[PDB]
């Protein structure tokens, strides 16, 4: 008989014992407080109030306080009438050129 | 970054404190708050990282990955209480314990600011996932993949550690500011292409680049459903992390020494994809999947573009949710039937209704269709990728079309077709299975929205 | 390092003729010390078919070496370029070819130039910028 | 460095490569042991005998009474490596295979 | 032909045949003391020798 | 390294000039650190002997905790010695031989010419 | 403590415990002579410690509570079902035997430890040395297969050499037509088809090799059916006897150290029994083990070490 | 279930040398207990 | 033996060493040594089996012809500078002599075919004293002539020795041999540091230490000497193989798994002295150590084995051994990485 060992196992309907089985477990009453549970701390607790959450963070990159300055410096320069962008940032007259 | 790691600490005596049958919902109820707590950090300040302590930091790059992390645990623990259930109180209790290190090390490690405590956390995931694939991998191969697994990527890993040692005795610092800062250039020496080939090859290999990349095929297809998800999901995203933060220190070596990985990855795509177009095992086939995609960030580190670093992050993310996903409906379909191949089960749409639609929209998401995030991550790396060759969208743009082939395939050959005749025992899907779904689609299409939260502190 | 010091004095693509004497002496020396160890660990029947051992495996090493050094030195020659680190290359692979036809295997000898062609490389890159395998105690 | 200091030197060197091959017998083999002893007891005797080390002469004789313990445990090791096998021939040391 | 027939015999299956071709003659020794001795004997008189361990 | 240091007696654990330095703080993290090892090989301890793992021998859980805490705050206390002990000659040599430190030119990027390599 | 390195440094010895009162006096011969009922008269005047022929359910006798424990946790074989069918494909032949030379194993040693620890003689039913000629009458008639003979043999070799042998073996010398007369007058209702093929091949196999296989260690007495229902001639036999023969006589403290060393612990005298030669009879898979295993382990007493298990009612078990 | 190595698997990991070879084919397994007028 | 001679001969095996480590005369190094051989032979003829016969004769020879050697050493270094002291020694021949000889003692050069042998033929107690204890003798008189060591010779001493241990264990199945093949390698790894930083040999020291009696004392609670045998394990004691397997896990060197402490503070410390290829070649061939390392984790603990019907005996008795240090060898051997700033303590 090969070896002393067990016959493959049945595939255990959890729907057999109980038709309102949930697939968490199979004892009913806590495989109902599973779903209760996951779905509270994951379908509504994170995903509703940790979505808002991410959706209504203060300012992220300072997207809107780069906006502000912008218009500043283009009325600024506009008003003068020197161009509203200089092509070299860093101002050659503070930096050493070799040679 | 003690707000997350000491309760990720302090919840391994939680479980293996818990009763008999109550260690399932406490994990999963507190992880999934652990998540909540890692939300708290999305928020990155305008170009500076969020830096806690010497030992922590975190940024824009990091700061949707570890989240992602977070996120995760609930999945695994959520999807390993099918077949774990006929064990004894300690195994499972141990099951537990090692995904709560696994990703105990993840937090640490995309965390870390030195790239010497980087290291030793990034292999250290080995240790957690090498047992679970072989402790509770539901094959006979495990074992040969277990092997595969551990020597492929610490071969190219053990190389890496002599350049970071060397690193720290010539530059100094070895910290992730430090040497941004005091980043200087890579002359053209011999001795620095070797030094570019230590300080990459350890990362390729955990993507993985074409060639290097066989220990995806084995470890996936007969890994833990569990253990399956997080070494496709973030695991290959470790190697990705590195990419980013470790390629400050090779320039401009890096113009000249990536033309092989490039041509490799470019190349690989095609190849990969074209795997894809035709696999028995639809485990194998996702693990494909993840090649071709990850193949895709290769070439978007690789160019070094700032319109490429924001396109690689989103990408990574994006594929690693999608890619658990698709795993977890492998696990389903395998659970019912008790075999992995394609043509054995299929027209579960008549026989399932809602996983029809599950399969469907996680297709699609596979398939980057706009404005799914999955989309404008590969459509920047073509932008990018153009910019730097007008050839590239030849290779590149083939991949969506391979891509669509073989994605549908499996869609038309499970899902759709006539059910087969002597399958009988696939009962009603179990709240649980269709729940686990819909954690995993709703946070995706939601992110959609908002797409500055995943593209990576170059946005 | 007497025999190697043969090999250094002689520049590369230059005095070919003693570049493959050199590494001639290399081979040979190598084989004998090998063949002397298989006598041992592997004691084989009468002294002839030690001998006949021994002259397989200074024969094969010879033969590597010495096809080895002309490549490597013929090669810079031809190309007018000494510095280069792809003619120990071909010379790498050129002596693994010969290990097959001493083997009698095409594969093993395919393994041979994949791997001491590459090592053969990295010898000559070594010799270009100063890498040192036996570093002194300097810290 | 006079001739003879190295015909000691040598005897060394001589009766440490008759130990260190085997011919056939343990017994022999013992016998270069404590002859490269003597050379060593040899050897150290004209050093501190030529430089007048007044004190060093203790290190000659316990030289010998301790390389003593070498040889009395050593045949006793060979009187019973010569009981279970019989013959002190060393080729039957070799049961340690595996 | 491309994954599974040369990709997993270039790296993993030529590393792993060379392992394991070194390793059964490595450790295949005779157990006779003989030829330990005799190995010693060549490393002593060859260490203190042509690799010019004296200068 | 210290080895022969001019004054290092020998077979001393915590030389008396080491007290110069501040003591390791009852509830240093590197500290309480081993008293999870200690507490770490209790769990370990009554596995083996086949116990309850958490309620078994608490006393034998605290001896393994207080033995390691001792132990390690005088290793701690060692520990901090030689690394100042490192930085003590260590500085104490530079003003010995300033010749071997020279200063650098504080020259600010203004005038330094670094080369500067697209990237396309 | 228990008798340790130290115990023996600072005073315990063991010949001076010793003492007449200290041999090892082994009843065997055919099934169903009378050896068992008249071991216990030996051990009874004699004043020697006596010991029931070890069953299947012999070791949970010895540990625990001494209750029986489920076949399924003890043995995985029945001599019931083994008289029921000769040659079952589960192997409950071979099985039986391994495990039974297990027990007497386990018996010899509780009889030297106790010998030792007290000086009073011991007298068990068979013996370690007295189970070989079951398995080869067992392979004789077809019993078992040939690998079971061989696979038995190492087990011997490997256990058996390390104790030492008895002083004086008892047989009760009884004829095949008295024991098929004899069977059928107790009625168990697996003893009553003995095949007279496998109790003849008993008898002959002690015969050729194991009573010549003891006279050189230790001396032989034989005894018939009658001559063994006088118990009172047979105390006097053996109380006149020399036991020169065999390692026993010559036996000083430092043997008796390291052997009270081994039969204190009980997991290397029985350590070797286990030895990894898979045998189908004798192996047994791993989801088949680790499922009995967990059944042990959640049996009352096993869970935890002895003297640590609070479904007992073991108090105190916090600073234990 | 999962798969659990068989007495197959076992004997591929149960010879004197796991690698065997002509060579050392004729070697035996050492004995369990080291035991060889 | 008798508990009082065994006890009093492991005695003067540990003054032997003792004497060995705290002489500064050199004579007197090598009475430390021939006392330790004195007293080693009986330890391992205990069990008087002929392969404890056979390992003690292989140890013996060995070992007496390097104590000899080593004395020859001595006297030369006496010829040239007259000297007896341990500072630094005046002869080039001599140096090499006693490299040699002071090598062969510790088995990781060609000079250790007797290690995987001796080790094997000997009972597994008296094996943790061979693989543990005789290791510091020789390895603490190395430390103190280390700047007068010739690095060419020593560090292809290193080389050899790693990729013998782990190409020899590749092949072994008896988990002794696998154990001193493991122990070679590791000495190959402490033996490359002498020459750039003592203090890191020492390190290399403990740790390779607390690890083999954690690995050795285990295989003495499971009472196993196949790997077929600890397959075994699992059944009667699943808690052993749980332990060990992590113990198999750090011998490798996997972060966090202290174990690889040594291997990166030894790459550590060569790359400080310019040495970038030699770190590379060892790191690379220690996973030849993790191979056979998994292997024998693979069939303990990872996937259960074919037992036994007699096994169901065992559960019933208990251990009486009391594992006498062996739960904080374990904890020691396995978490210590984070406590890695106590290199300063050595110094
Ligand atoms: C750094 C961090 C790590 C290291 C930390 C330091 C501790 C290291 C050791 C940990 C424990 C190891 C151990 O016992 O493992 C179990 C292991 C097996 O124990 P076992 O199963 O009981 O078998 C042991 C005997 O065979 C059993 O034979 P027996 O049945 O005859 O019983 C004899 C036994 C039990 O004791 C007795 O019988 C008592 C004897 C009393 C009479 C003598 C009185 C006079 C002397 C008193 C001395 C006090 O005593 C001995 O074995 C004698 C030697 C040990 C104690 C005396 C030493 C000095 C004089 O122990 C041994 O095999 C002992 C090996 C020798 C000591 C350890 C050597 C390895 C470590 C070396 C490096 C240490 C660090 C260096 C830096
Ligand atoms: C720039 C200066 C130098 C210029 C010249 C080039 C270098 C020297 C020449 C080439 C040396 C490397 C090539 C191999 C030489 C030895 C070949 C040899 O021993 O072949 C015999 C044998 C292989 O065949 P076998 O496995 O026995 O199978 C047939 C059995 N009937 O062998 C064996 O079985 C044993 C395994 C092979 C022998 C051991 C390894 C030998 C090589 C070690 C490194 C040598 C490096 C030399 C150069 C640097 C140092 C000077
Ligand atoms: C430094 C010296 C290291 C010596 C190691 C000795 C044991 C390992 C070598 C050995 O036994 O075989 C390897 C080599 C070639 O052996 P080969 O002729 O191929 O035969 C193999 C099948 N019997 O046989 C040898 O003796 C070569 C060993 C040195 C190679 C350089
Ligand atoms: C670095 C990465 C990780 C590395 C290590 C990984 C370890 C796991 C994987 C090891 C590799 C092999 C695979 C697993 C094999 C397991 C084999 C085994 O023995 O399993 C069964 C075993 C039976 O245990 P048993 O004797 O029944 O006792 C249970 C508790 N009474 O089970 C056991 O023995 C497990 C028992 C668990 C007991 C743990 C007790 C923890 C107590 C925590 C207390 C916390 C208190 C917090 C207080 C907070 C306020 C201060
Ligand atoms: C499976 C094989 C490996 C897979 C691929 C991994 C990546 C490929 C390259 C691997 C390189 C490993 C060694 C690199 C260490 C760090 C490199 C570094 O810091 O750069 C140095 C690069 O210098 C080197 O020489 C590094 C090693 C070069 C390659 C030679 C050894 C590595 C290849 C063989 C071993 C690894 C392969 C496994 C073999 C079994 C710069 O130092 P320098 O040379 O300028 O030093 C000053 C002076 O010039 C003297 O050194
Ligand atoms: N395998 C095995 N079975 C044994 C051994 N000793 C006794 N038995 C079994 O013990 C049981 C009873 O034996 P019987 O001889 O019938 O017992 P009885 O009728 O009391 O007669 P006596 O033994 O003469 O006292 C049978 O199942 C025997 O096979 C032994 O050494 N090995």
């Amino acid at each position: 008989i090969r070896l002393q060992e067990d016959p493959d196992p049945e595939d255990e309907n959890l729907y057999e014992k109980n038709p309102d089985s949930h697939g968490y477990d199979k004892d009913p009453i806590v495989d109902l407080w599973n779903m209760r549970v996951v779905f509270f701390f994951g379908f509504s607790i994170v995903l509703v109030l940790g979505s808002t959450f991410v959706a209504y963070l203060p300012d992220y990159r300072m997207q809107e306080w780069a906006r502000r300055e912008a218009e500043r410096l283009v009325k600024y320069r506009e008003a003068n009438g020197l161009p509203l962008m200089e092509s070299n940032c860093f101002d050659p007259n503070k930096i050493q050129l070799p040679e | 970054m003690l707000k997350i790691i000491i309760p990720t600490t302090m919840l391994l005596p939680m479980t293996w404190m818990s009763k008999h049958n109550m260690i399932w919902i406490n994990a999963t109820v507190h992880s999934l708050l652990i998540s909540l707590i890692s939300l708290s950090l999305l928020n990155q300040l305008g170009e500076n990282s969020l830096n806690f302590s010497l030992t922590f930091f975190s940024d824009s790059l990091s700061a949707p990955l570890l989240v992602l992390t977070t996120w995760l645990l609930p999945l695994m623990l959520m999807a390993s209480q099918s077949h774990l259930s006929k064990e004894t109180t300690t195994r499972k209790k141990l099951y537990i314990t090692m995904l709560i290190l696994l990703q105990l090390f993840l937090i640490m490690t995309f965390t870390a600011t030195e790239l010497i405590l980087f290291y030793i956390l990034f292999e250290a995931t080995l240790v957690p996932t090498l047992i679970i694939i072989t402790r509770w991998g539901n094959q006979t191969e495990r074992l040969n993949a277990g092997l595969y697994f551990l020597f492929y990527t610490l071969a190219g890993s053990l190389p890496l550690l002599v350049a970071l040692v060397y690193i720290q005795n010539t530059t100094g610092s070895l910290n992730f500011l430090i040497i941004h800062y005091w980043s200087h250039p890579l002359s053209n020496s011999w001795s620095n292409i070797f030094m570019w080939l230590a300080c990459i090859m350890a990362f390729m290999v955990k993507m993985p680049l074409y060639g290097l990349h066989l220990w995806l095929p084995k470890a996936h297809v007969e890994a833990p459903i569990a253990g399956s998800m997080v070494l496709a999901a973030v695991l290959l995203k470790l190697g990705g992390y590195g990419m980013m933060r470790i390629t400050t220190i090779l320039n401009p070596l890096t113009n000249y020494m990536a033309y092989p990985f490039l041509m490799l990855s470019m190349w690989g795509m095609i190849m990969t994809s074209s795997i894809c177009l035709r696999q028995t095992d639809l485990k194998s086939l996702i693990a494909y999947s993840s090649v071709s995609h990850m193949a895709l960030v290769i070439v978007a580190i690789m160019i070094q573009t700032p319109w490429s670093f924001m396109g690689a992050t989103a990408l990574m993310i994006a594929h690693g949710l999608t890619s658990s996903m698709l795993f977890c409906l492998a696990n389903t379909n395998y659970e019912r039937v008790h075999s992995r191949t394609m043509i054995l089960a299929r027209g579960l749409q008549t026989l399932l209704p809602l996983m029809a639609t599950w399969w469907l929209m996680a297709s699609l998401t596979n398939l980057a269709l706009p404005p799914s995030i999955n989309l404008i991550g590969e459509l920047f790396i073509i932008t990018a990728s153009f910019s730097w060759s007008n050839i590239t969208i030849i290779l590149m743009g083939m991949n969506m079309m391979i891509t669509a082939l073989y994605s549908l395939y499996m869609l038309i050959t499970t899902q759709r077709g006539k059910y087969t005749h002597h399958i009988n025992n696939i009962k009603a899907s179990f709240t649980r299975e269709n729940a686990l779904m819909a954690l995993h689609i709703l946070p995706l299409l939601l992110l959609t929205l908002n797409p500055k939260m995943i593209l990576g502190p170059l946005y | 390092k007497t025999l190697l010091h043969k090999y250094s004095d002689i520049p590369e693509g230059t005095e070919c003729h003693r570049k493959a004497y050199a590494s001639t002496s290399i081979g040979g020396a190598t084989g004998l010390i090998v063949s002397a160890y298989s006598i041992a660990l592997k004691p084989p029947a009468s002294f002839l078919e030690g001998v006949a051992r021994t002259g397989r495996y200074t024969f094969t090493s010879a033969a590597i070496g010495a096809i080895f050094g002309l490549t490597s030195c013929i090669s810079a020659q031809v190309r007018e370029k000494p510095d280069d680190p792809l003619n120990y290359f071909i010379g790498g692979c050129a002596g693994g070819l010969t290990l097959g036809a001493r083997t009698r295997s095409y594969g093993i000898g395919a393994a041979a130039c994949a791997y001491m062609g590459l090592t053969a490389a990295l010898v000559k890159m070594g010799q270009l910028e100063g890498w040192q395998v036996f570093a002194e105690p300097k810290v | 460095m006079p001739l003879v200091y190295m015909n000691i030197i040598m005897a060394f060197a001589i009766a440490l490569a008759g130990l260190l091959m085997y011919r056939s017998h343990l017994m022999s083999s013992l016998l270069c042991l404590e002859g490269m002893m003597l050379s060593l007891f040899i050897m150290s005797t004209l050093i501190i005998l030529n430089t007048h080390f007044t004190l060093a002469n203790m290190m000659p004789i316990i030289l010998l009474v301790f390389a003593a313990c070498e040889a009395a445990l050593g045949l006793s090791l060979l009187v019973m490596v010569s009981n279970t096998y019989g013959t002190d021939y060393v080729q039957n040391l070799n049961l340690l295979q595996c | 032909l491309l994954d599974l027939i040369w990709l997993e015999t270039i790296l993993p299956k030529t590393t792993s045949f060379i392992q394991m071709k070194m390793s059964i003659m490595v450790s295949n020794q005779k157990g006779l003391i003989k030829l330990y001795f005799l190995s010693f004997l060549i490393t002593i008189m060859i260490s203190m020798t042509l690799f010019n361990y004296h200068e | 390294m210290m080895s022969g240091r001019p004054g290092r007696v020998p077979l001393q654990f915590l030389p008396n000039e080491a007290r110069s330095l501040p003591p390791p703080k009852l509830t240093d993290p590197r500290l309480v650190y081993m008293g999870f090892l200690g507490y770490c090989s209790g769990l370990i301890d009554n596995a083996i002997r086949r116990r309850p793992v958490v309620s078994a021998g608490l006393h034998r859980q605290l001896l393994y905790v207080t033995s390691f805490v001792f132990f390690g705050y005088y290793l701690l206390k060692r520990q901090d010695y030689m690394y100042a002990l490192r930085d003590h000659d260590m500085f104490a040599y530079v003003k010995s031989h300033p010749e071997d430190f020279p200063e650098k030119d504080k020259k600010t990027y203004g005038e330094i010419l670094e080369e500067f390599h697209p990237v396309r | 403590l228990q008798y340790g390195p130290l115990a023996f440094v600072l005073g315990e010895r063991t010949t001076r415990k010793l003492t007449e009162t200290s041999k090892v006096i082994t009843v065997d011969g055919n099934i169903c002579s009378g050896k068992g009922r008249l071991a216990r008269e030996i051990a009874e005047k004699l004043g020697l410690r006596h010991f029931p022929e070890a069953g299947i359910h012999y070791a949970d006798s010895t540990t625990g509570d001494g209750k029986p424990l489920d076949v399924q946790l003890s043995g995985n074989c029945s001599l019931e079902k083994f008289y029921d069918d000769p040659k079952s494909n589960d192997g409950n032949s071979y099985r039986l035997q391994s495990w039974l030379y297990a027990s007497r194993l386990l018996q010899y040693a509780d009889a030297l430890e106790h010998l030792l620890s007290t000086g009073q003689g011991v007298v068990l039913e068979r013996s370690i040395y007295s189970d070989f000629v079951f398995l080869e009458a067992m392979y004789r008639q077809g019993f078992i297969r040939k690998q079971c003979v061989e696979h038995y043999n190492e087990v011997k070799k490997v256990t058996a050499c390390e104790y030492l042998p008895p002083h004086v073996v008892v047989y009760v010398d009884v004829p095949v037509p008295e024991i098929q007369s004899r069977i059928q007058k107790k009625g168990n209702p697996h003893e009553m088809k003995i095949t007279a093929a496998y109790l003849q091949d008993i008898e002959n196999a002690y015969k050729k090799t194991f009573l010549p296989e003891m006279s050189e260690k230790c001396e032989v007495l034989q005894y018939s059916a009658r001559e063994a229902e006088d118990a009172e001639k047979v105390v006097e036999d053996i109380e006149y006897l020399k036991c020169d023969k065999g390692p026993w006589p010559d036996q000083d403290d430092r043997t008796f150290h390291r052997l009270r060393m081994l039969v204190q612990n009980k997991l290397e005298v029985l350590n070797y029994t286990t030895i990894p030669v898979y045998l189908p009879e004798i192996t047994i898979g791993a989801h088949q083990s680790d499922r009995v295993f967990q059944k042990f382990t959640e049996l009352p007493g096993r869970k935890y070490s002895p003297g640590y298990n609070e479904d007992v009612g073991d108090k105190w078990i916090w600073l234990k | 279930r999962q798969w659990q190595p068989d007495v197959e698997w076992a004997e591929q990991f149960g010879g004197a040398v796991m690698y065997p070879t002509k060579e050392t084919a004729h070697w035996k397994p050492p004995p369990w207990n080291d035991v060889d007028v | 033996m008798n508990p009082i001679i065994y006890t009093t001969l492991i005695m003067t095996v540990m003054s032997g060493t003792m004497l060995v480590m705290i002489s500064s005369h050199w004579l007197l190094i090598w009475i430390g040594f021939e006392m330790n051989l004195l007293a080693m032979i009986p330890v391992l003829m205990k069990n008087f089996n002929p392969r404890a016969t056979e390992a003690a004769t292989k140890y013996f020879l060995t070992q007496a012809t390097a104590s000899m050697m080593l004395m020859m050493a001595i006297i030369i270094n006496l010829l040239y500078s007259g000297q007896w002291t341990i500072t630094k020694m005046f002869n080039p021949v001599a140096m090499t002599m006693m490299t040699m000889a002071l090598a062969m003692k510790l088995g990781l050069s060609p000079f250790h075919f007797w290690v995987p042998e001796v080790t094997q033929g000997i009972s597994l107690q008296a094996g943790l004293l061979l693989l543990t204890w005789q290791k510091l003798a020789p390895l603490s008189v190395l430390c103190q002539i280390s700047q007068s060591i010739n690095p060419n010779l020593m560090l292809t001493m290193a080389m050899l020795s790693i990729l013998i241990g782990g190409w020899g264990g590749l092949n072994q199945t008896q988990l002794r041999k696998i154990m001193a093949y493991s122990s070679i390698a590791h000495m190959g790894w402490m033996t490359a540091v002498l020459p750039y930083n003592t203090t890191m040999t020492i390190l290399n020291l403990l740790i390779y230490i607390t690890m083999t009696l954690a690995m050795f004392m285990l295989l003495i609670h499971s009472s196993a000497t196949t790997t077929l045998s600890l397959s075994h394990t699992w059944n009667k004691m699943p808690v052993i193989t749980s332990l060990m397997m992590v113990t198999l896990l750090s011998m490798g060197g996997l972060p966090p798994l202290s174990g690889f402490m040594p291997k990166w503070m030894i790459i550590q410390e060569m790359t400080k002295n310019e040495s970038i290829i030699m770190p590379t070649l060892m790191a690379m061939t220690a996973l030849l150590n993790l191979y056979f390392y998994m292997r024998l984790a693979y069939s303990s603990s990872l996937t259960m084995f074919p037992s036994t019907n007699n096994m169901k005996m065992k559960w019933q008795f208990e251990h009486t051994k009391q594992m006498k240090l062996l739960p904080t060898m374990i904890v020691l051997s396995t978490l210590v990485l984070p406590m890695t700033p106590a290199l300063s303590s050595l110094n």
